[PDB]
RNA sequence: GCUUGACGAUCAUAGAGCGUUGGAACCACCUGAUCCCUUCCCGAACUCAGAAGUGAAACGACGCAUCGCCGAUGGUAGUGUGGGGUCUCCCCAUGUGAGAGUAGGUCAUCGUCAAGC
RNA sequence: UCCUAAAGAGUAACGGAGGAGUACGAAGGUGCGCUCAGACCGGUCGGAAAUCGGUCGCAGAGUAUAAAGGCAAAAGCGCG
């Protein structure tokens, strides 16, 4: 995953608003670390093709302004509320030895072979996708698998019942707020 | 239909409906949603009529979320009534909606049936709406 | 008593019975109120102080006549104004306080079982009954119909539950 | 504490009145052990001098009594005759006016130190 | 609350004036205030407005 | 069930704003219950009116615990 | 020079929450009420003859960062003026510009005064 | 007294909401004394709840009276 980027040496409301309608660009920044933030302009045509991918946010994405390159992460993208296109991508850096919090999407694999789906008539209820984690960057997962091959009609799978890459701290288990991740419920 | 069970005051002003819906704009509970793209008002029997078109079209299951809620009182003058004898009585309820506000949400449904369900819903609504998916 | 039974017996052993470090985490017993249920027929203003005439002769001390908070229109009527009675006896009257019931007069009326087993609410339990307002020294048969109540439990005056059981007792009486 | 704050719950009004008013202040300390005194002049924040019951002349053994409170009344007064005010003001400081508190106080009136 | 009058016990009426509930305390008041004329404080009696 | 009858609008507010020269009697804040407090040379009247007791200029500090907005006049 | 006192600058980057301690000075108790008095009944309040005892509780500094608390940059919303439009609303020029959110500091930083080492 | 009222005052409507035509000899001054409410719980007459005894409290209480704004240097009670 590679993004091209440029310098963006002019800032403000009316300047940023005329990149979007004249040039077709998006503003962005890289800031993360103990270092200097950098304003970045970027193309809307290519940032939407990156957001097409299922692993856009939970993946190390390369970026170059000129010849300088960084291990960059997409942290809290911003979006048009009406038409839904990206404005202000807002990236991170990577310092390779701290904990680098991000969001990781979910799969919910075994939904056809489920004891609350097959024998007793019930349907699944996705309550939460894209759990937010805190993990060292080599153990930065694209995915977290959620198994539902034993959940019954009425049983709730929580984040306590969850799983993998084992070097990935879930932020919600760090506090007493344990979140319910899926259900099997009786039909309406 | 949908009212508040109580209100602090029986009447509001007329107000305005400016801005975009930066809140209420993400698909927060379902996978697919009917997002509005123009501003307007929904008179709480536009809410229920589109709700009954949704639940009736799916016919098997899925969970449906109603993200909009009519909360402000709207007051009319009856006929044979001169202007200005006090403010008229409440008649219905209305949700002030902006461009970008998610109206309805659904899960447990195929993507081809959700588009067919929210097209039944959007025809009973006075808005310019759109179909959106869950982003992240 | 605050004597051979108290000073040289209850003091030195209690440190190592619980494996405690230093001296004064021994508890002490200070207070419990009457809380004689004045709030029934409380609009009298002459025989609330019958419980002053009840409390004075047998316990040797003048009461406070304590007004409550509420106008609690559900429990009673607040026109019967003071509904609390409270006295503190002394550490120099703890002699006869340890020696007035559970030494000479533990049968208030009767108990068919005094088992110290059926209340593990972890606040230093015991099992003994003293609720009649007649069972006390220096009383005649009937010169007053002074039927009242008196409500005795105890809680903790220390950290945990285990701190009180050998401390509440002084003699081998259940 | 239940002790140290409930007297600083009482030590509240004169605390902040004499900084509004900018007059003399007598920051004393009493306890079951001791009876102190120490004076602050007409600005809310200026120390004059110190004089403890840990002072060299009367550490004889009955330190901090009502016998040993009248000894303090002429004690910091001489230390406040280099200051230059006739009257002096009374920090109650949560120290209820019945014991060593007044006996340091009322021995200053004879000891050249008016109220 | 009906208006009262507070006279001196002499041939002088300085007459500070106030009111009270006489529907609670049917007797009089003998509380004493400052006098500008006689310059001694004095038993300030009943109104007796007639 | 009948509305009308608003009151007559008491003209409250900060008169004589926070850099201005004062004389020693000036009403400095009209106030409905000490939204502002009394600093160095100001007075706090009965209805919580702040009034200058000395000359100088008014400062408007924020000071202390409780987040008190103070009005103090410095003789400058 | 540090321990600790004694009122104060500054006010939840200073706050709460989870270990070790200090006995000599200070500090809380403690022994008891005789001589002051305190009691809506009381020496735990508090007044004290005190210094027989005690350092855990009591408080005090001194540990440890989950949480509160501060918080960029960039964007966005709003908006003064001037001009547009498809004008219950937005856009353009120009000036300004949040709130919320986005790595993380930290068991704070100061000032005078003194008994003791 | 709040809203309308456009972050100084002010600002209309047969616009939207509520109040007053008094209380107080202490409910004031002062001296002095003194700080909430909440859940948590102990059943032989109250057992949702009192008398209040003591544990986690984290102004949410109270203010003679409407609402706003204010409070502990109390801007609630006791007593001289």
């Amino acid at each position: 995953f590679i993004v091209n980027a440029q310098v963006r040496s002019d800032l403000g409301k009316g300047a940023s608003r005329r990149l979007r309608r004249n040039a077709g660009l998006v503003p962005a920044v890289v800031y993360g670390g103990d270092k200097e933030p950098q304003s970045v302009t970027l193309e809307l045509r290519e940032i939407a093709k990156l957001l097409e991918n299922e692993a856009a946010f939970s993946h190390v994405i390369a970026l170059n302004v000129g010849g300088v390159k960084e291990t960059v992460l997409i942290k809290a993208l911003q979006r048009h509320p009406a038409k839904g296109f990206v404005m202000h991508a807002d990236f991170l850096r990577v310092v390779a030895d701290h904990k680098l919090t991000a969001h990781v999407p979910l799969h919910f694999i075994n939904e056809e072979v489920a004891v609350g789906v097959k024998q007793a008539g019930g349907e699944i209820s996705h309550t939460i996708s894209e759990v937010e984690v805190s993990c060292l960057p080599k153990d930065l997962p694209e995915f977290i698998e959620v198994d539902m091959a034993k959940v019954e009609l009425g049983q709730i799978v929580h984040l306590s019942d969850l799983k993998a890459p084992k070097g990935v701290e879930l932020v919600q288990l760090a506090h007493g707020n344990d979140l319910a991740v899926a259900n099997i419920h009786a039909s309406r | 239909m949908l009212q508040p069970k109580r209100t602090k005051f029986r009447k509001q002003m007329t107000g305005h409906n400016r801005g975009l819906a930066h809140r209420g704009s993400k698909v927060s509970f379902g996978e697919y949603a009917l997002k509005a793209t123009s501003r307007g008002r929904l008179t709480a029997r536009q809410i229920e009529s589109a709700r009954r078109a949704l639940t009736r079209h799916v016919k098997r299951g899925g969970k449906i979320w109603i993200r909009v809620f009519p909360d402000k009182p709207v007051t009319k003058k009856p006929l044979e009534v001169r202007m200005g004898k006090g403010k008229g009585g409440v008649e219905y309820w209305v949700a002030q909606i902006q461009p970008g506000k998610v109206l309805y949400e659904i899960e447990g449904v195929s993507e081809e049936l959700a588009r067919e369900a929210f097209a039944l819903a959007a025809a009973k609504l006075p808005l310019a709406t759109s179909f959106v998916k869950r982003t992240v | 008593r605050l004597k051979e039974l108290y000073r040289k017996e209850i003091a030195p052993k209690l440190k190592e019975e619980l494996q405690l470090a230093n001296v004064m985490e021994v508890p002490r017993v200070t207070k419990i109120t009457l809380n004689m249920g004045l709030g029934e027929a409380v609009g009298d203003k002459k025989i609330i102080e019958n419980a002053v005439a009840d409390l004075e002769k047998i316990t040797g001390q003048k009461p406070v006549v304590t007004y409550a908070r509420k106008s609690i229109a559900g429990f009673k009527i607040r026109e019967g104004w003071p509904i609390g009675v409270k006295v503190t006896l002394r550490s120099d009257r703890m002699y006869e306080f340890l020696d007035r019931l559970l030494s000479i007069s533990l049968p208030r009326v009767r108990d068919f079982r005094g088992l110290n087993a059926k209340s593990f609410d972890g606040r230093g339990n015991y099992s003994m009954g003293v609720k009649e307002q007649i069972i006390f020294p220096e009383i005649d048969y009937d010169k007053i119909d002074a039927l009242r109540g008196l409500d005795i439990t105890l809680t903790t005056t220390a950290r945990t539950d285990d701190e009180g059981r050998a401390l509440l007792r002084a003699f081998k009486f259940p | 504490s239940v002790k140290k704050e409930t007297r600083l719950r009482r030590a509240r009004k004169a605390r902040l009145k004499m900084r509004e008013l900018e007059t003399v202040r007598l920051c004393v300390y009493r306890s079951s052990q001791h009876i102190y005194a120490q004076v602050i002049a007409a600005d809310g924040g200026k120390v004059l001098a110190s004089a403890s019951t840990l002072d060299k002349d009367l550490r004889e053994g009955a330190t901090g009594n009502i016998d040993a409170a009248k000894k303090v009344g002429q004690l910091v007064a001489e230390r406040a005759k280099a200051a230059g005010v006739t009257q002096v003001a009374f920090d109650r400081s949560g120290f209820k006016y019945h014991g060593r508190v007044k006996a340091l106080a009322d021995a200053a009136r004879e000891g050249g130190l008016e109220f | 609350r009906e208006l009262i009058r507070l006279v001196s016990s002499a041939g002088t009426g300085h007459f500070y004036t106030t009111d009270k509930n006489k529907r609670t305390k049917p007797e009089k008041i003998e509380i004493k205030k400052y006098d500008p004329v006689v310059r001694q404080h004095v038993i300030y009696k009943e109104a007796k407005i007639k | 069930t009948r509305n009308g009858r608003d009151s007559e609008s008491k003209r409250l507010g900060v008169k004589l704003f926070g850099g201005q020269a004062v004389k020693a009697g000036n009403i400095l804040v009209r106030l409905r219950g000490t939204k502002f407090h009394a600093g160095y040379g100001v007075g706090l009247g009965k209805d919580h009116t702040l009034f200058a007791k000395v000359d100088g200029v008014v400062k408007f500090e924020t000071k202390g615990a409780f987040g008190r907005k103070y009005v103090s006049i410095v003789a400058a």
